[PDB]
Parts: C-alpha cells; sequence; structure tokens
RNA sequence: GUCGACGUACUUCAUAGGAUCAUUUCUAUAGGAAUCGUCACUCUUUGACUCUUCAAAAGAGCCACUGAAUCCAACUUGGUUGAUGAGU
RNA sequence: GGAGCCAGCGAGUCUAACCUUGGCCGAGAGGUCUUGGUAAAAACUCCGUCGGGGAACGAGGAAUUCCUAGUAAGCGCAAGUCAUCAGCUUGCGUUGAUUACGUCCCUGCCCUUUGUACACACCG
RNA sequence: CAUUGGUGAGCAGCGAAGGAUUUGGUGGAUUACUAGCUAAUAGCAAUCUAUUUCAAAGAAUUCAAACUUGGGGGAAUGCCUUGUUGA
C-alpha cells in the first residue's frame, strides 16, 4: 500500500485469485445503508439458489432437473433404455 | 522581426515545403510563378484552395513553394495541402482566430485531404 | 529469509515482489534476491525520480537544468503536466514522458531541424 | 553509426541548437572561420581596412 | 465486475489474461458484450457478458486506448486513442473490420449521438470536433480553448496565461435530442454547447473557493514575499496536537490514496458530466462531490409567438367562458407554468378525449414535459393517467416518427 | 509505442548481459547447495569468500520454452502472415497458397508496391504473431522467411524438393484439422532452438484424436517435411500422404526481425571452411 | 552405453622479520621532537557577495506619480588656417 | 520528330572483353606505336507529320489456376551480400483500377449436441 | 540568381509648441469597506500612579503519559523491568 500511493497506483496487479464466499439470506433492504428510504425488495437469495430440484432421494425413480420425475415402476422398457444411454452420455462427460 | 510562418505538405513520397510571409501579393513556386505548374490538367487542383476561399487573402501576403522528390500527381496534392496549411497557419499568427476558423470550416467541409494526408499505412487481417 | 526455504508460500511471495520492484524501477536485475537485499538504495529510487529520467533519456543537458525545466513548466508526463518536481515513474510511464507542444523548447529544437510546422504550431 | 541512427531519440535539448543552423538537406554546415565573431565585418571596420 | 441493482451482487468478475490495469469501460445496449481499454497494454478486451471469458483481444491502437463507446441503433464500436487516432469497428455481421479516421492531436474524449451517426471527439488541442460517422468525413468542429479559465497553482512558476495544464477537455457528453454539448476538463469551468450553430451557450465557475489551488488565476503581491509564497509555508508546528503536528506525505504522491499524505492542496477539476434522461438538468462530478443544474422556466419566461391580445387575463376569460382548446393554447403561448397548471387542473374530463386530440405539435413537447412533472410531484394519479392515455393514443405514431424529439420527455 | 518496443529490446539485450556474467554465478551456487547437502571440503575461492556464505540464505531460497517465446507459449494460438516475394510469379502463388493451407490460423498477401520496413511496422501495428515470406527460381521454390515478431527471431532456410500438391494428383480438399508432430534425431541446442520456433509456429493445443500429422526429420543437416493422413486399423495403421512434400534446410538464424540486415547473427552456416564437408550441424 | 579398479596427465596451499598508526595519557617501548593569555606585515588556499560567458527557459503580472540613463530629430558651440580616425 | 518536367535504394587504392593488320626498339623476355572486325529514368504532357508480314502468323479453344486497395495490371532505375539465382534473382520508386465486403442454397471443412457459469432473461 | 544572414547609407507614406528604447523609487489595487489602546459592560487617548491592596474562587489518574525509533547484529559500563541482600 505505502509503495502503490507512494508510486502514483499504475502497477501491474496481482496474477490470479480463487475463493469460495458464502452468502446468506436477509433481504436487500437490510443488505443497503442507513437510509430513510429503500431501493430493492426481494431476498438476496435466487429460487434457483435457495432449491434446484435435487437428484433423486430414492433408489427407484429419476428424477431429472426439469422436474418431470419418473420411475423404474411406470416405464416402458425401450425408454429404460434411453433413460440409461442418456446418463451414460452425462457419466462419459463427466 | 519579419512575421513569418513555415508548413510541410506530403503525398505518398513527396515534401513540399511552404514558406509564408507578409508582402506583395505575389505565389512562387520553385522559382516559377504559378501560372507554370507541368501537368496541365491538375493546374487546377493546385489552383483549388485559392478559388475554394477566394482571392484577396492571397492578394494580401507572400507565398514560396518549393517541392523535392515524388512524382506528377503526388507532387500536386503536395503542394495543394502545403499552400492550405500554410494560409492556415498564417492566419493563426498574426491575425484573428475567427478568420482561421472559418478558413478552417470551408476547407474541411471541402475536401480533409487538404489539411491532415493519409500516408496509407496497410491493414493486415 | 527466516522462513524455511522449500515453502511454496515463500517462493511465490518473494517472485511476487520483485516483480512489483522490478516493474516499479528500483532494481534491474529481476533473479538476485540477494540483490533484493542488497542492492536497493534509496540512490536508486532517486535515480528513478523524474529529473534523473530527463539526464536519461537526453532531454535536459544535465540534472539541474532538467529541475529548471520542470518547475519552469515545460514538460508533461503523458496528457498532463507535472509541477512538483520529485515525481517518481515507473517504466511505463518512462515510456510516455515527452515536452509540451507549442513549447518554445520544441520551437527551438524542431527550428534547428528546421521542421517547425506551424499548423500545429508547434 | 547505423545503429545510433535507430536509436536517434527525436525529442533532445541541447543548447547549442540555438547557435548551430542546418541546411534544408539535412546535413549539418560549418563555418571556413571557426570564431563566434568574425562572421561577417561590419561598415567601420571595412572603412578601416578599405 | 458486473453489479446487480437487485439482490447487489456481483454475479460475474471478468479479467485480463496478463492482468493489466483498466481506464474505460463500455457496454453493448444489449447486455452482452462488455468491453473495456486501458493505457498499458493498449489493446481492447473484450468479454461476452453470458459466460465470464474474454471473447476476443481488439488490436490496432499503437499506444493507448482512452475512450470507448457504442454506437446503439447500428451497434458499432468506437475507439479513440492517443494515437491521434479514431477507429471504428465492426464486430459483428461476420466481417469484423476497421476503418480509421486521423484527428490532429492526440483525443481523448468520446461521446455519440443517441442517432448513432454522429460522434463528437475532443483533442487535447483544445478543439472538439464531430464527425458523421458512416462517411468518415468531418462535419463540424468548434474551437473552444479561450472560454477556459485556468487557475494558477501558488507552487507555479509561471502564469494562468501561459499555461498548459488545463486547456482542454478532459469528458464530453451530448444531450439527448441531440443538440447541446457538455464539456469539462481539469479547468475550473463547465462549458455548454450548441451543435448546429456551432457557437457556445455558457460558461460555469464550479467553484469560487480560496483554499483549493486552481480557482484564482491572479495571486496576490500582498502575498508573495521574499522568501517563498506564504502558503509553502508549513505550520504543522502551529497546531497544539500530535496528530495535527505529524504527517505521512511521501515526495511526489500524485494520485493515490488520502489527502494526508499530500503536502499539497487538493486541485479541482471537473471529472465527469452527463445530462439527465428525465430533464434538462445536467450533472458534473467534480473534487468537492456533485452539482447538478436544473431549468426554471416558472422564474424565467420565454415566450413563444405572443400578440396584442393574448394575456393571463384573456386566458383566464376564455376558461370561464368555457373554449378549452383556446385556453389551453393561450396558456402555452404564454408558458408561465402557473396559467398552465390553472387550465390543466380546472378542465374536466368530458372534453378530455377531444382536447387532447387537437392539440397541436407544436406544443406536443411542452405538454408532455408539464404533465411529468406535475404528476410525479401531485396528487391526482387518476386524472394525470387519463391525460397520459388520451394524449398516447391520440398521438403514437406522431411520437414514433419523432422519437429523438421527444426522448427526453417520454 | 514504438519507442516501448525499443526500451524494451534495450531491456533484453542488458539481461542477457546479465545473464552471462551470472553463469558462473550460478555454477558457485549449485556447489554450495551440494556442499550443504553433503558436508565436504569446500574449495579455495568460495571458501575464502564472505559476501557469497553471507548471501546465501536469499540464494538458497532461489532456484524450458525458449525467453524471445515465453510469456505466449502455450496460451494465445499464434496467428501466421504469409506473403509473396515481389511481383509473383504463378507457380509461387500456388506454393504460398499450399502453405497456407498447410498451416492453421493463416492469412495471405500479395506483395506488388510494398517495402520491407513499412510491411513489418504495419504488420506489428496490427497486432501479428508470427511472418513467413516466400522466395522462388523460376517457378520452383527455393528460399523461406520465418520471423517471430516482438522483436523475435528469424531463420532463413532453404527449400528445394517441391512437388505441389495437385501436380502430384487432382485429389480433392484437405481435412485441416489441427496436426501433430514428430521430431526425430534432434541434438543440438540449435536443434532445440528450430524445433522450438518450429512448435511455437504451429497451432497450440491439439485434441488426442485428431487425424493428420505432420513430420519433422532430421536427415544429414537436411530438414525433411512430410504429412500423412491416418486412420487407424486394427494392425497396420494405414498412412495415406497428402499436402506438399520438399526438402528443407537451414542456413541463417538472425537474433532481430528480418528487415534489420545488422542484428547479432547467432547461427550462420560457414561454407568456405577446411572442415565444412566434415562436421554436422556446422 | 554408462559406471567401478588401475595407469597416466593436470589445478591448488605454506610463510618470516622489522617499522608505524590506532585506549580523549598509555597498543607495552623508556635510544623518542614538541606545554606559553598575539603585537604587526607578506604570500597562499577556500568560499560569500554584484555582474557575466558557454546558452538558454520563465517572469506576482495592472495602473498612476516622480527620478535617472541611452538613441534619434532639433539647437548652440568648435572645425578645411584641419573634426573624426590611426604602434614614436 | 521535337520540347517541357518528376523518384528511390547504392560508394572495399574498388568495376572489368576478344581475336586481327603491320612499323620500330631490343640478344632476348618482350616493349611501344599502328590497324580491321565481333560480345555488351521510363511511362507522363504538349506541339508538328503519316495513315498485312521476309512460310508461319490478326489478342490465342476445351479444360484449368489465382485475386477483394496502395491489391490485379503497366512503366522503368539499382544491386548481385558464407544457402539458391546470371537462361536470372532480389531490392526501390513511379502510375493506380472494375467488382464483391453478404450468404450457408450447392461444394467441401469443422464444432456442439450435458445450461454448469453466480444474477435478470430465455428455453427445458 | 536567391538569401527567412550581418551591418550601413536614403527615400515613398505616417505626423498639433518632438519621437523611440530601457530602468529605479513610491502610491492605489490584487477575497465583501464596522474606526486606536488597555487590567474592556468602563476609562484612556496630555498618564495611570499616592485606592490597585483585600476578601472570595480554585491542588484526582495518591507521578497515567516518546502514539514520533532508517535495516539487519549484539550492548562492557550506563538505562528500563524483574526478583534478591542489608538498614
Amino acid at each position: 500500500y505505502k509503495l502503490d500511493v507512494l508510486s502514483s497506483v499504475h502497477f501491474v496487479p496481482k496474477p490470479a485469485s480463487t475463493s469460495l464466499e458464502i452468502r446468506v439470506e436477509t433481504p436487500t433492504i437490510s443488505m443497503e445503508d442507513a437510509q430513510p428510504l429503500y431501493m430493492s425488495n426481494a431476498s438476496s437469495l435466487a429460487p434457483q439458489e435457495i432449491y434446484n430440484v435435487g437428484k433423486a432421494e430414492k433408489d427407484g425413480e429419476i428424477r431429472l432437473k426439469n422436474g418431470v420425475a419418473m420411475s423404474k415402476e411406470e416405464l416402458t422398457r425401450e425408454d429404460k433404455n434411453r433413460l440409461r444411454r442418456a446418463l451414460k452420455r452425462k457419466r462419459s462427460k463427466a | 522581426a519579419v512575421p513569418s510562418v513555415q508548413t510541410f505538405g506530403k503525398k505518398k513520397s513527396a515534401t513540399a515545403v511552404a514558406h509564408v510571409k507578409a508582402g506583395k501579393g505575389l505565389i512562387k513556386v520553385n522559382g516559377s510563378p504559378i501560372t507554370l505548374v507541368e501537368p496541365e490538367i491538375l493546374r487546377f487542383k493546385v489552383y483549388e484552395p485559392l478559388l475554394l476561399v477566394g482571392l484577396d487573402k492571397f492578394s494580401n501576403i507572400d507565398i514560396r513553394v518549393r517541392v523535392t522528390g515524388g512524382g506528377h500527381v503526388s507532387q500536386v496534392y503536395a503542394i495543394r495541402q502545403a499552400i492550405a496549411k500554410g494560409l492556415v497557419a498564417y492566419h493563426q499568427k498574426y491575425v484573428d482566430e475567427q478568420s482561421k476558423n472559418e478558413l478552417k470550416k470551408a476547407f474541411t467541409s471541402y475536401d480533409r485531404t487538404l489539411l491532415i494526408a493519409d500516408s496509407r499505412r496497410p491493414e493486415p487481417k | 529469509s527466516l522462513l524455511p526455504p522449500t515453502d511454496p508460500f515463500r517462493r511465490k511471495h518473494e517472485q511476487l515482489l520483485l516483480d512489483k520492484l522490478y516493474a516499479m524501477g528500483v532494481l534491474t536485475t529481476k533473479s538476485k534476491i540477494s540483490d533484493l537485499e542488497n542492492k536497493v538504495t534509496v540512490s536508486a529510487i532517486c535515480r528513478r525520480r523524474l529529473p534523473v529520467i530527463m539526464h536519461r533519456l537526453k532531454m535536459a543537458e544535465t540534472i539541474q537544468d532538467a529541475v529548471k525545466f520542470i518547475e519552469q513548466g515545460h514538460v508533461r508526463v503523458g496528457p498532463n503536466l507535472i509541477n512538483d518536481p520529485a515525481y517518481l515513474v515507473t517504466r511505463n510511464m518512462e515510456d510516455y514522458v515527452t515536452w509540451v507542444d507549442n513549447s518554445k523548447i520544441k520551437k527551438t529544437l524542431l527550428r534547428y531541424r528546421n521542421q517547425i510546422d506551424d499548423f500545429d504550431f508547434s | 553509426l547505423r545503429e545510433k541512427a535507430k536509436e536517434r531519440n527525436p525529442d533532445e535539448y541541447y543548447h547549442a541548437m540555438h547557435s548551430r543552423k542546418t541546411d534544408a538537406k539535412g546535413l549539418l554546415i560549418s563555418s571556413r572561420h571557426g570564431d563566434e565573431e568574425d562572421e561577417s565585418l561590419s561598415m567601420d571596420q571595412v572603412k578601416l581596412l578599405k | 465486475r458486473a453489479w446487480d441493482l437487485i439482490r447487489y451482487r456481483n454475479f460475474r468478475t471478468f479479467t485480463g489474461t496478463e492482468r493489466i490495469q483498466f481506464n474505460c469501460l463500455a457496454v453493448d445496449p444489449s447486455g452482452e458484450v462488455v468491453c473495456a481499454g486501458s493505457l498499458d497494454n493498449f489493446d481492447i478486451h473484450v468479454w461476452s457478458v453470458q459466460t465470464g471469458q474474454l471473447l476476443d483481444a481488439l488490436s490496432g491502437h499503437e499506444g493507448p486506448v482512452s475512450c470507448l463507446s457504442f454506437s446503439q441503433e447500428n451497434s458499432v464500436l468506437a475507439s479513440a486513442s492517443w494515437d491521434k487516432t479514431i477507429r471504428i469497428w465492426s464486430i459483428f455481421g461476420r466481417s469484423q473490420q476497421v476503418e480509421p479516421i486521423e484527428v490532429y492531436s492526440d483525443v481523448l474524449a468520446l461521446s455519440m449521438r443517441p442517432d448513432g451517426k454522429e460522434v463528437a471527439v475532443s483533442t487535447l488541442k483544445g478543439q472538439i470536433s464531430i464527425f458523421n460517422i458512416e462517411d468518415a468525413k468531418q462535419v463540424g468542429n468548434i474551437d473552444c480553448r479561450k472560454d477556459i479559465i485556468s487557475g494558477r497553482f501558488n507552487q507555479d512558476r509561471f502564469t494562468a496565461k501561459n499555461s498548459e495544464r488545463s486547456k482542454f477537455f478532459t469528458t464530453i457528453h451530448y444531450s439527448f435530442d441531440g443538440m447541446a454539448i457538455v464539456a469539462g476538463g481539469n479547468n475550473n469551468s463547465i462549458c455548454l454547447y450548441d451543435v448546429p450553430n456551432e457557437v457556445l451557450l455558457k460558461r460555469f465557475i464550479v467553484s469560487r473557493n480560496m483554499a483549493l489551488n486552481g480557482t484564482l488565476e491572479f495571486l496576490n503581491s500582498k502575498k508573495m514575499t521574499e522568501a517563498g509564497s506564504l502558503d509553502l509555508i508549513d505550520d504543522a508546528g502551529e497546531n497544539s496536537d500530535l496528530e495535527d503536528r505529524i504527517d505521512n506525505s511521501l515526495p511526489g504522491s500524485q494520485r493515490g490514496g488520502d489527502l494526508s499524505t499530500r503536502k499539497m492542496r487538493p486541485e479541482v477539476r471537473v471529472t465527469s458530466v452527463q445530462f439527465s434522461p428525465t430533464a434538462n438538468a445536467f450533472a458534473a462530478a467534480s473534487t468537492e462531490g456533485l452539482l447538478i443544474y436544473s431549468t426554471n422556466d416558472t422564474i424565467l419566461f420565454d415566450p413563444f409567438d405572443l400578440d396584442v391580445d393574448v394575456t393571463p387575463h384573456s386566458t383566464v376569460e376564455a376558461l370561464r367562458e368555457k373554449q378549452f382548446l383556446n385556453a389551453l393554447v393561450m396558456a402555452f403561448r404564454l408558458n408561465e407554468e402557473y396559467l398552465i397548471n390553472k387550465v390543466y387542473e380546472a378542465i374536466p374530463i368530458k372534453e378530455i378525449p377531444l382536447v387532447a386530440s387537437n392539440i397541436p405539435a407544436i406544443y406536443l413537447p411542452r405538454i408532455l414535459k408539464f404533465i411529468g412533472d406535475f404528476a410525479i410531484e401531485s396528487q391526482h394519479i387518476e386524472f394525470n393517467l387519463i391525460w397520459i392515455k388520451a394524449l398516447l393514443s391520440a398521438s403514437g405514431g406522431y411520437i414514433n416518427e419523432h422519437k429523438y424529439l421527444f426522448s427526453t420527455a417520454m | 509505442m514504438l519507442r516501448r518496443q525499443a526500451r524494451e529490446r534495450r531491456e533484453y539485450l542488458y539481461r542477457k548481459a546479465q545473464e552471462l556474467q551470472d553463469s558462473q554465478l550460478q555454477q558457485k551456487r549449485q556447489i554450495i547447495k551440494q556442499a550443504l547437502a553433503q558436508g565436504k571440503p569446500l574449495p579455495k575461492e568460495l571458501a575464502e569468500d564472505e559476501s557469497l556464505q553471507k548471501d546465501f540464505r536469499y540464494d538458497q531460497s532461489l532456484k524450458q520454452v525458449d525467453d524471445e517465446y515465453a510469456a505466449t507459449s502455450g496460451i494465445m494460438d499464434p496467428r501466421i502472415i504469409v506473403t509473396t516475394s515481389r511481383d509473383p510469379s504463378t507457380r509461387l502463388s500456388q506454393f504460398a497458397k499450399e502453405i497456407k493451407l498447410l498451416f492453421p490460423n493463416a492469412v495471405r498477401l500479395n506483395r506488388g508496391n510494398y517495402v520491407m520496413p513499412n510491411l513489418v511496422d504495419a504488420c506489428k501495428k496490427s497486432g501479428t504473431t508470427d511472418l513467413v515470406v516466400l522466395h522462388e527460381h523460376r517457378g520452383v521454390p527455393t528460399s523461406l522467411t520465418i520471423s517471430h515478431f516482438p522483436h523475435g527471431p528469424t531463420a532463413q532456410f532453404s527449400l528445394h524438393n517441391v512437388v505441389m500438391r495437385h501436380d502430384i494428383i487432382n485429389a480433392g480438399n484437405q481435412s485441416e484439422v489441427n496436426p501433430h508432430l514428430i521430431f526425430d534425431n534432434f541434438t543440438t541446442a540449435l536443434g532445440k532452438r528450430v524445433v522450438c520456433i518450429l512448435k511455437h509456429l504451429f497451432n497450440a493445443g491439439p485434441k488426442k484424436d485428431s487425424e493428420r500429422v505432420i513430420t519433422f526429420a532430421n536427415r544429414g543437416d537436411f530438414i525433411s517435411v512430410r504429412q500423412h493422413v491416418y486412420v487407424r486399423t486394427r494392425e497396420g495403421v494405414e498412412i495415406a500422404e497428402v499436402g506438399p512434400r520438399f526438402e528443407m534446410r537451414l542456413f541463417e538464424l538472425r537474433l532481430g526481425t528480418l528487415e534489420n540486415k545488422d542484428a547479432d547473427v547467432e547461427w550462420q552456416l560457414r561454407r568456405f571452411i577446411r572442415t565444412a564437408n566434415k562436421k554436422d550441424y556446422l
């Protein structure tokens, strides 16, 4: 700090940086400053943040990410085969 | 001192030096009056700045132009640019700024190659 | 130094400081961290100062004359001029130090080269 | 010489630029005389010599 | 960094590739492309917004690139750089090509018109030029040097008549109609201009403050004595406290940290300017905070096509004699806010469709402005709603033709 | 700008000078590393010294792509501009087109009415990595000059046994996949220089299953280039040659740009020496 | 092709004696020369001061009042019976 | 046929042919004279004149190749740089164009088919 | 021949009992103008001293106090702290 305010803060900056920052839900009114008005009113969390649809809890059922739940009991076997292939290409990337 | 001013003009590979000083109302280009530039179809292009502005402002001054290098059309564009920037500089130095500005507006509205040249550097992709 | 040698904290931090000083201008050679310890001089910082940069780039003639010129206001750093004579300058502004246009200095220079171009009223 | 010509550094100010002068060709002119006073005799001195 | 004003969080942080420091930023009208430029590596970086990578590294400005902006209505990028150059990049349309334009001196300020066709650039040589952008010719320039009041620093050695620390322009902006320019430099003054007649309107001196340096331009022979100008005499010892005695100032500190680190006085310079989209106010951010200048047609009186008969008396008389179109037209011709407010609050709803339809085109901007002000500080929400509904349904397409003519009142 | 590159070359040359005079110092520090690693006699000069044994804390804390390429080896995929000599010939035009096709990230430049310094400075202003300029004789291509632009190095090769692809056969079109490279029998530091310049001349970061191979083999100081497409059979993987073939041979190497003509010669082919026939690489 | 054993070639080291100076007396030796209330002159060195060259750049700026110096014009006086100039 | 007038790289006590005709001088070696024949800025502008070839040939088919501005083309001057080039090769200047600057429809080429990246939006 | 080099002889034109240049001292300006001194609700201003003395008012860190030190090493004797010996 003292070196830069000495030397007219034009420098070449710090190379690369990563650190996880947590966030908590307390709405935007308490997030903003101390003043007799307000500016934004929704929560500081997104709907996708507080809940995305999780991967399926029980074992004989399949939850996709777009909210259509299936079971291994109501499936025709060709669609069973299709679902296995889709999971195959997903785990093939991952 | 003698109230004087000096400028340069430049096409692709030629040079046009223009001295402008107070005088009796004449033109001289390479020790020869300007009714005798060579190419004889671009003589009017040399004449262009005078005929753009008027004639009295060139009735009360003295020009001396010397050009080197280049070919025909290059020299000619060089002389016209030199005369333009020299007249504008003399007006800026010794007479009113308002006259300089109206001169500059009339010139650049006509054709900007008079006041700034373009040395053509290429564009590689 | 008092830290143990093979810590990546130690290595990365010392190298980052060497980047900072080499871009700052005080120390010349980036490799000897001994020369971090031993070459860092007030002489080096004060020669990174403005008027020594003028005597470097052969703008002025000697350093006292450069101080006269910067005090009199003829020399600009990039787009604005400088009046505080004790300016520090890194390499990336050493690139842009120059004389101000329509100064009698630049007039004298281009007159001696016979190239004053008074459309710019330089 | 060519490498100096590469790094000309076109901003310098040497005070001899007030006393030296230059041809339009670029070459630096110099005097047959050398001095700073015998550039041209004046009319008194020419009266005396004549 | 991006910043969302709804959940208050920098959702994306875009970076450089060898980590250079930045100076200017510009964004596509669609929140899709963010481009930035520096003064250390003179290459315009540009990121996609949808993913936090950097798309590309636009190149071609030798020396630093200082100002950027966008022509939105055809979406081109304008760069302005100390190369003495203006570049215009077309970055879409699967050509990705250039067009350069030279300017006599090193440019350092840039703005676009809302028509996207004219770019106002400001030099260092005090000129403010204005280009047509489709073809490269120079449409209109204004010399603007002489009416710039620079101060003389107490630490200087020259005069303000010879100085050149402030005889230029830092920042430009266009007014939204397309007629007026605000221009502000490191001087003491903001200048306000008209573009078509190319003659300035006014000079504004920002702060008549002895404490700052660059306000006065003639200092006092009383003050300067035979040892120094008396304001370079440190009085830290005079203070009756240690926190006021000591400093931390480092030699030649400029642009850094607090002001205690400076054994010099804080200089005054208009740093940035912009008009208001919502009224003819304009704001100037300077070293003492924010200034905002507005208008008041209640305090002025610039009427329009008068006559011997049109008069507050005759207007009130025609109002009580119930020819509401005539009452409204008279009050608009007199342009007194109180008469306008009187007729606007007294006329009834069962004449509103006819009256709104048969207001004429020259007075449409004035009536839109007044409805804006009165509504945002009034209490008749339903009434002002009925007016705006009738006016829009009456002359909607006409506004759509002269979009730029009503683009500041809507 | 141009001033920035000028003082850049200044600082690079100064760092080279300091590197030379600190080589021996690096040797002495390595020796002291080995002594502390195993207690042994310490020899005469470094034993008697005081400054070395004092400053060896930072030094113990101290500790490969060539330096002209060092910052941008495998991050920004290079861009190359290939241009023809002067008032081109038609056979040369076809062959330079073939070279442009052979490399990726390549663009072609006809040259009439140019000069070398204006071209090179315009290319630097534009921002371009690497440059190739071709010279021929009577239709036959014979000479090639490669430059790396931020005052990088240039190499000049001759090239002889050329055959155009169309004059092999009227075959079809290439795939232009990011190719692969094989480098055979390279020995010397010069060899490392040339494999470095050619590796940074190609594209950076290819795939795992790319199907075009480009070879580089030293066969008696005549770098033979070929190019084949391969498709992996079960037992004998078949290679189909495509793209031109030619015998390439180094003859000079400058440490400046090609417009200089008086930079630092870091190698130059000696011809009329007594052992010219004798050595390899010399 | 690397490494062990031999053989062979090569690079590298000591120093002693005596003198002196260094502790606000005294380097350890008695073999060695040094104590004071200044009076004048000359010489020499080193700078402050005012100007200034090589050779500049910038002006605490405006107006008024009262002084000076310089150069022209004008006047007086001296001057072809010789004014100016010019190394016994 | 005149006449007008315009460039740029380049400078190592270094830059250069052949045979033939004879006189005289000298011991020659050869020297000198004499004599005949063969290899090695331009376009521009202006004025004045004129209006098939010594048997192939009157601007060069089918196919095929390339190119989007100081580019195609035209005109010359210089050098001859440890690889190549003298049947030529490379420099430099002059003059300076028409037509595209959009498209995936054909020809081919590639990439992606999993939002993964953190808002709003969009799809699912 | 041009000189945008130096000097020096004369005009054309400008023109009211002179013109051109330089330089010192001083006055008024250079932030928006309520009068001087003191022991000050008054007095002085030719001077406060032979009323200018009394009474009242009032004493915490039981002494808290370098926020200030160029960087690496140590400090005999001093200095600070900590314990201890004897009056």
